[PDB]
RNA sequence: AGCGUGUGCCUACCCUACGCCGGCAGGCGCGGGUAACCCGUUGAACCCCAUUCGUGAUGGGGAUCGGGGAUUGCAAUUAUUCCCCAUGAACGAGGAAUUCCCAGUAAGUGCGGGUCAUAAGCUUGCGUUGAUUAAGUCCCUGCCCUUUGUACACACCGCCCGU
């Protein structure tokens, strides 16, 4: 079926991102996009904001692939 | 990153429906007569940020974009960018849009048909127009 | 309702010189005029002018025949009867004001439109 | 007159302005290094010209 | 990176550095090369590093058309070729069947030569990135040998019998 992903965060989805994503043990824009029904660009923006706030560690950054993890 | 309280999921511009979830640069290409290059140069001329969605724009920005799109020559857009340079009937440079393009193509075909030029006859018959071979290709759409 | 070619009506077109008409034409016609016309085109123009001068006030001019299929239709030709050779026969064409800028060969078709018959044995 | 019409068509370029230097044929012409021969005449005279088959 | 080409008996048609103009196709000047000497240290493309997009026939794909501009030609219409806006088709990996290939090979990616006034979706060469599988068999296809049968020798597309 058709895949309708949110392009701008809602209240419930923003709460989900702020509460559950920082505990995933493997954070990736594709993973967050598939779990939160979000587009890739919004997922990348949200992950960059979380990295700026310091709530998430970054493992490796590449144009093809960016890898995040929960804080120790 | 949260959606603004006033967000347009669907916009009505020039009798065309614009999807507010697409980025403004590619959203307005849904108008017939606007491509990626023309949309990008119009938006660069309107001093509008290209990192936002179409639904995030205010009414002032939308009307400014429409005004700049209607009259390119006023806003330093070059003649070579336009798609209707040097009109045959009146000789005026302009950019033709959704319905105007549809009737301008009709008039361009009618001119060739009435004068009975070869290209007009080919258009009337339904055959290829730019000298291509027809023996083996173009079968689709024919009985 | 009145005919205008890129905002210019027929009278001004007739008054203009070739240099002024070059800027109204398209790139191909402008290049052709810039390279100049040869003796045969001038002879055809002279014959057309001679034929149009001798026409009765209410009648059409006599048909002038030619093989020049690459001749550009100038504004001075409007209203003349030209037979254009298509390789087998001279097809009669009356120059209309909306033909300015085209070739003569565009108005005398060089082939018969195809009406298909039953395919033969050698078709599979 | 006839003097003007005869051979009037320009022949400064194209297939009609070039021919083999041995048999005067206009097809399959070799112009590399200024040979100006058709392929058959070249194959006939290659050893005399100095072209050897090594591979 | 590599292989190569470059001013021509007839024979008109060469490869181009640098400066300026144009947004681009291009236009003006002014120099080198008959060549390990000049183009040229041939700043090639895939590839590499970042940016944007986000499963939507979509910013995939680029067919078909409209309007303009420029180059080759004696001549461009039945669009020579090239450039710019606009338009945005089928196509979501392909039935029966079938081709080529064992290591710097297959495939991907560009560059020269031929044709060439204008000129490569073809061919002939050259590099660059670079594998999976196999070190066997006569099952399919085909071709060779040996034995064997023949009423065939125009040689099974043969010869030949009866209504
Ligand atoms: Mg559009
Ligand atoms: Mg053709
Ligand atoms: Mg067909
Ligand atoms: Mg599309
Ligand atoms: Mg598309
Ligand atoms: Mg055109
Ligand atoms: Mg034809
Ligand atoms: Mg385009
Ligand atoms: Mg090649
Ligand atoms: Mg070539
Ligand atoms: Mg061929
Ligand atoms: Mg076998
Ligand atoms: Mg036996
Ligand atoms: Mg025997
Ligand atoms: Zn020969």
């Amino acid at each position: 079926d058709k895949l309708n992903n949110l392009v701008l965060f809602d209240k419930a989805t923003y709460d989900k991102l702020c509460k559950e994503v920082p505990n995933y043990k493997l954070i990736t824009p594709a993973v967050v996009s598939e779990r939160l029904k979000i587009r890739g660009s919004l997922a990348r923006a949200a992950l960059q904001e979380l990295l700026s706030k310091g709530l998430i560690k970054l493992v490796s950054k590449h144009r093809a692939q960016v890898i995040y993890t929960r804080n120790t | 990153l949260v959606i603004p309280e006033k967000f347009q999921h669907i916009l009505r511009v020039l009798n065309t429906n614009i999807d507010g979830r697409r980025k403004i640069a590619f959203a307005i290409t849904a108008i017939k007569g606007v491509g990626r290059r023309y949309a990008h140069v119009v938006l660069r001329k309107a001093d509008i940020d290209l990192t936002k969605r179409a639904g995030e724009l205010t009414e002032d920005e939308v009307e400014r974009v429409i005004t700049i799109m209607q009259n390119p020559r006023q806003y330093k857009i070059p003649d070579w960018f336009l798609n209707r340079q040097k009109d045959v009937k009146d000789g005026k440079y302009s950019q033709v849009l959704a319905n105007g393009l549809d009737n301008k193509l009709r008039e361009d075909l009618e001119r060739l048909k009435k004068i009975r030029a070869h290209r007009g006859l080919r258009h009337f018959w339904g055959l290829r127009v730019r000298g291509q071979h027809t023996k083996t290709t173009g079968r689709r759409g024919r009985t | 309702r009145k005919f205008t070619y890129r905002g210019v009506d027929l009278d001004q077109l007739l008054d203009m010189s070739y240099e002024q008409l070059m800027q109204l034409y398209s790139a191909r016609q402008r290049r052709r005029l810039n390279r100049g016309l040869r003796r045969k085109q001038h002879s055809l123009l002279k014959r057309l002018r001679k034929a149009k001068k001798e026409a009765p006030p209410m009648e059409k001019p006599e048909v002038v025949k030619t093989h020049l299929r690459d001749m550009i239709i100038l504004p001075e030709m409007v209203g003349s009867m030209v037979g254009v050779y298509n390789g087998k026969t001279f097809n009669q064409v009356e120059i209309k004001p909306e033909m300015i800028g085209h070739y003569l060969g565009e108005f005398s078709i060089t082939y018969k439109p195809v009406k298909h018959g039953r395919p033969g044995i050698g078709a599979t | 007159g006839h003097q003007q019409l005869y051979w009037s068509h320009p022949r400064k370029f194209g297939q009609g302005s070039r021919s083999c230097r041995v048999c005067s044929n206009r097809h399959g012409l070799i112009r590399k290094y200024g040979l100006n021969m058709c392929r058959q005449c070249f194959r006939q005279y290659a050893k005399d010209i100095g072209f050897i088959k090594l591979d």
